[PDB]
RNA sequence: AAGAACCUUACCUGGUCUUGACAUCCACGGAAGUUUUCAGAGAUGAGAAUGUGCCUUCGGGAACCGUGAGACAGGUGCUGC
RNA sequence: CCGGCCGGGAACUCAAAGGAGACUGCCAGUGAUAAACUGGAGGAAGGUGGGGAUGACGUCAAGUCAUCAUGGCCCUUACGACCAGGGCUACACACGUGCUACAAUGGCGCAUACAAAGAGAAGCGACCUCGCGAGAGCAAGCGGACCUCAUAAAGUGCGUCGUAGUCCGGAUUGGAGUCUGCAACUCGACUCCAUGAAGUCGGAAUCGCUAGUAAUCGUGGAUCAGAAUGCCACGGUGAAUAC
């Protein structure tokens, strides 16, 4: 039939539907060669699809909005992880045992008062 | 047909505000679109804390505003009379729509 | 730390052909936290160093940071009162990360004209070890063997 | 604040109250781009001035209500920060408490 | 380099210029008004200008015409 | 690569070639490059002497060069002639435009020295 | 001063607000300037009903105070003419209308305010602040409560300087916000100038 | 100081007010207000027309406005040792 | 008319409630069979998960009597009051904190992608028209998850620029303007045209920072008629290192 997989990585919030069929990776129309497919990391979506071979097993119809590039990607990698529920724990095995299922949350820190962004401290003075 | 939207301050004042402006209503008349949560505005407010100097130190206040909305898909007489003169609920303002 | 037995973080591999290694290189060009233009440099040096010796790229990258990595270095570590340098063995793991790091930092210097052409040239000279950072790698051994009498 | 000041003040917001807001005509309507662009309009940049220097709510300073301090104002409350915190912290403004995102 | 729309006077400074003139030449005109421009019509009359404790007499000319007064009226004195 | 007062640039597309000239910056550059149907793309070796000249009857439409200059001058000049705010500035070497005179104005005071 | 006002830190969690009522945007600062208003005057004029708290709610344009007391007899006085003037002369300013609810509190002892009151009317009369506050304390303590700590600071016995004194019974945890704790700070003026009585109360652990 | 062109503003120069810009008390006269004019930097000074309401002890009212007399008012004046 | 635009759907995102969940609880080993500890498992999350709030007795006779309250003292035809104009914006100089730089991981031109958080009625002001531009005119919708401020910018593609004080830098000044406001001279912001300074990475010295932090990129708010590189807040990209 098809199945679903949510993912968030920083803010933007991925859903990822996934089908048996075509190697063709769907994303809100655009093409995944033509979404971010040219940039630097343009794999990291089709990195959940090593130890569970993709090539042409199935087609995926993937939607994304919020957070950046990369943000946006990483949300697509866990939606796909989360997705990945069909054939269950035998592939969440190897799929666990190298990432990818972790939500790994560390969003921005909140800027504190008294400093300039979270962090930095606003240049201490001896005299 | 019957917009009402109802806003206020405490979150679990306006959780009975609206079970009860809904049973006074769908009971007697029937029909409803349920407390549709609407987002929370969050005014926040940066004072200082100090009376003279210390810049750095400051308090940050906040005033959440959770709205509801209430829906109700037909103009029911026993209904449409039971939002007036049966409203209550102080704290909590409620504006109703035709 | 005081105390924190932490762990090296872990990064993700090249993107390109898998080097997780110069990927690290990448990290150590990428200024004002731009990755893109910093892996593109990366990437174009690569590609003219594949070109000008025949070696590939995770083989070309390989013999050259050879040549400009640390075997010892000298970090003061006195006792009782004088303060004296003491050659130590270089971790692997640092070892190799230094030796990249000196590289880009002659790249920000020897003024070419393009950033992937300056480091380009840097492996290039690292190819035969006649370049600048291969230079400060033997400084660093001059600050031990001659000074190794420490121990 | 000085006694003097928030007379002055009350007097400023209640004469800008008299007049503008209602007599901003003089600018916002005999002040345009038409026929009225001729020696009306002259007039009109002329009476402006028979009007008190006051009037103009661009003099009224906006301060607190209670102490009368010219300066960290908060529209939303017309209180200053040091009375909103120190009614604030009294369970006074409803819905305030303190922010701790 | 500012007031698009016609230049700025002050009411008791355009008429005591509209009499002065009308009346012809006489002694400097004590006005506070610096925040006014200099009209053409007013070349000739020395006005004098206050500059916040005192008041300094300009004898309008041909070219101080599209300037107001608080040009010519230096009040920080400095060395 | 000889119009108006000077322009004796060498290697340069036309515009900035243009902008060598005193008196006109990048969009009168681009102005004139458009008034003469000639791309702005080209360099001025590149540029045949025909359109020098039709380049040059352009030019001359605008103020440029020295003509600017005493234009300048009879301003400032004015200014100090007044004795007006604006030239009592002039003439001190002081900000103009009512900058902060405590701390920096080091343009206009000349460099810190004594 | 460091600590944080034990009622604001808890407005959310244990302790209510004073002001029920919600407002629009833009008559909300009025509004709260009008209540401030009723609040000021209506505290000095039932001074000496020993008033503890007030809580000013706003229905259906139309105001509703409400003042917890001690002594709801004062305050009504006989028949309940009092609350009748109190409406006109209150309401007036308000905005009107104004119904008032009085509401008796039999524990005094308990709430930080009349404590603190009390405290305070012992000082302006000459007695000795060691034994008023140790006096409240212990009539504290011994009338059921979990907890109290009073504070005095200023001239108090006149002295050139100022001197900060505070005396305890029971456990007071400030830190713990489920923790019900009563507070209340009052100014107390006398020949030499003023001098702070504030009081906590942990009435209980939630 | 979460924002000095005027105001803000506490400072300076000049022109001014004095129970006073803000509060209550008493006597006295006037509905309040609104339109507009002249002198002046303006404050203020001088007017000109209009309107002349809510209770009748109707020698008074409840506000509002002006002069009178003294209480006082007022102070971002000094001391956070 | 492919705009969730329309039916319709309540799955999914998100929204806001009510709950569940992590406790060294389980497992190994160590440790006085104790607390505890190192590791493993499962788990979204691992041992105070991240961050914020919350500041003990006091110390500094720290700061504020100019926010407010108040004891003294002092003025009380004045040190109180009203108004106009000036000043708080002066400048041989010295320091603190910032912003923009010195360039090619860069400037410029064209094309195009992806945010969160907000704010808003004597306010936000689409659309359309004219203006090189700031803006002006006319005038919907919206007190609002629907309407607007509002195109995020770095990024990405393509073209040019060749290491020069330069197509870097953008100060300074001239001219012409727009906007708010009674009024923009002293002393506003912004736009256009021209001008085009120092500056080639900084002496002694010194600061920040262990992660979505530093760095860099833009956005919004409060104050506010107008007036931020400041303050507060949001999101994008995103390290190095800790023996
Ligand atoms: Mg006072
Ligand atoms: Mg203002
Ligand atoms: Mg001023
Ligand atoms: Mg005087
Ligand atoms: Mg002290
Ligand atoms: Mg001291
Ligand atoms: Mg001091
Ligand atoms: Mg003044
Ligand atoms: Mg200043
Ligand atoms: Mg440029
Ligand atoms: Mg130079
Ligand atoms: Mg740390
Ligand atoms: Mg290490």
């Amino acid at each position: 039939n098809q199945y679903y997989g949510t993912g968030r990585r920083k803010s933007s919030a991925a859903r990822v539907f996934i089908k048996p069929g075509n190697g063709k990776i769907v994303i809100n129309q655009r093409s995944l060669e033509q979404y971010f497919g040219r940039e630097t990391a343009r794999m990291v979506v089709r990195q959940p699809l090593e130890l569970v071979d993709m090539v042409e097993k199935l087609d995926l119809y993937i939607t994304v909005k919020g957070g950046g590039i990369s943000g946006q990607a990483g949300a697509i990698r866990h939606g796909i992880t989360r997705a990945l529920m069909e054939y269950d724990e035998s592939l969440r095995s190897e799929l666990r045992k190298a990432g990818f299922v972790t939500r790994d949350a560390r969003q921005v820190e909140r800027k504190k008062v008294g400093l300039r962004k979270a962090r930095r401290r606003p240049q201490f003075s001896k005299r | 047909r019957i917009r009402i939207r109802l806003k206020a301050f405490d979150h679990r004042l306006i959780d009975q505000a609206t079970a009860e402006i809904v049973e006074t209503a769908k009971r007697t008349g029937a029909q409803v679109r349920g407390p549709i949560p609407l987002p929370t505005r969050k005014e926040r407010f940066t004072v200082l804390i100090s009376p003279h100097v210390n810049k750095d130190a400051r308090d940050q206040y906040e005033i959440r505003t959770h709205l509801r909305l209430v829906d109700i898909v037909e103009p029911t007489e026993k209904t449409v009379d039971a939002l007036m003169r049966l409203d209550l609920a102080a704290g909590v303002d409620v504006q109703i729509s035709l | 730390p005081r105390r924190r037995v932490i762990g090296q973080r872990k990064i993700l591999p090249d993107p390109k052909f898998g080097s997780e290694l110069l990927a690290k290189f990448v990290n150590i060009l990428m200024v004002d936290g731009k990755k893109s233009t910093a892996e593109s440099i990366v990437y174009s040096a690569l590609e003219t160093l594949a070109q000008r010796s025949g070696k590939s790229e995770l083989e070309a990258f390989e013999v050259a940071l050879e040549n400009v990595r640390p075997t010892v270095e000298v970090k003061s570590r006195r006792v009782g009162g004088s303060t004296y340098q003491v050659p130590v063995e270089v971790r692997p793991v640092r070892r190799n990360a230094l030796a990249m790091r000196w590289i880009v930092e002659a790249a920000r210097k020897r003024g070419d004209k393009s950033m992937a052409l300056r480091l380009a040239n840097e492996l290039s000279d690292a190819a035969e070890n006649k370049g600048t950072a291969v230079k400060k790698r033997e400084d660093v051994h001059r600050m031990a063997e001659a000074n190794k009498a420490f121990a | 604040a000085k006694q003097s000041m928030k007379a002055r003040e009350v007097k400023r917001v209640a004469l800008a109250d008299k007049y503008f807001a209602k007599r901003a005509e003089l600018k916002a309507i005999i002040s345009d781009v038409n026929a009225a662009s001729d020696e009306d309009r002259w007039n009109a940049v002329l009476k402006l001035q028979t009007l008190p220097r006051d009037s103009s709510p661009s003099r009224q300073r906006n301060r607190c209500r209670q102490t009368g301090r010219p300066h960290g104002f908060l529209r939303k409350f017309g209180l200053s920060r040091i009375k909103v915190r120190e009614a604030a912290m009294r369970g006074e403004i409803p819905g305030l408490k303190k922010a701790s995102w | 380099r500012s007031l698009k729309k016609g230049p700025f006077i002050d009411l008791h400074l355009l008429k005591k210029v509209e009499k002065a003139v009308e009346s012809g030449d006489k002694k400097p005109l004590r006005t506070w008004s610096r925040r006014s421009t200099i009209f053409p019509n007013m070349i000739g009359l020395t006005i004098a200008v206050h500059n916040g404790r005192q008041h300094v007499p300009v004898f309008v000319t041909d070219e101080m015409v599209g300037h107001k007064l608080g040009e010519f009226a230096p009040t920080r004195t400095y060395r | 690569a000889r119009i108006a007062g000077i322009n004796i640039p060498d290697h340069k597309h036309a515009v900035i070639a243009l902008t060598s000239i005193y008196g006109v910056g990048k969009t009168r550059s681009k102005a004139i490059l458009a008034a003469a149907g000639i791309a702005e793309d080209v360099k001025i070796s590149e540029l045949s002497e025909g359109q020098i000249d039709t380049l040059r009857d352009e030019v001359a439409k605008f103020v440029v060069e020295g003509d600017l200059r005493r234009e300048i001058s009879m301003s400032i000049k004015r200014l100090m002639d007044l004795g007006c705010y604006r030239g009592l500035r002039h003439r001190r070497g002081l900000p103009v435009r009512g900058q902060r005179t405590k701390t920096n104005a080091r343009t206009r005071k000349g460099p810190r020295k004594p | 001063g460091q600590k944080v006002h034990p009622n604001g830190i808890r407005l959310g969690i244990v302790k209510p607000w004073n002001s029920t009522w919600f407002a629009n945007t833009k008559e909300f600062a009025d509004n709260l300037d009008s209540d401030f208003k009723v609040r000021q005057y209506l505290t000095k004029e039932l001074a000496k009903a020993s008033v503890s708290r007030i809580v000013i709610e706003r229905p259906a344009k139309s105001i509703r105070v409400t003042i917890h007391t001690a002594r709801p007899g004062i305050v009504i006085g006989k028949k309940g003419e009092d609350v009748e003037k109190l409406r006109k002369v209150v309401a007036d300013i308000a905005g009107v209308p104004a119904q008032i609810n009085i509401a008796e509190v039999r524990k005094p002892e308990l709430d930080a305010k009349l404590v603190a009151d009390s405290i305070t009317s012992q000082l302006e009369r000459r007695v000795m602040f060691r034994r008023a506050m140790k006096r409240a304390v212990q009539n504290a303590m011994r009338l059921g409560a979990k907890g109290i700590k009073v504070e005095v600071s200023g001239r108090l016995g006149g002295a050139e300087i100022a001197r900060t004194e505070w005396y305890r019974e029971g456990r007071v945890p400030l830190h713990t916000l489920r923790a019900d704790i009563d507070y209340n700070t009052s100014e107390a003026h006398t020949t030499y100038g003023v001098i702070g009585v504030k009081v906590w109360i942990f009435k209980g652990e939630i």
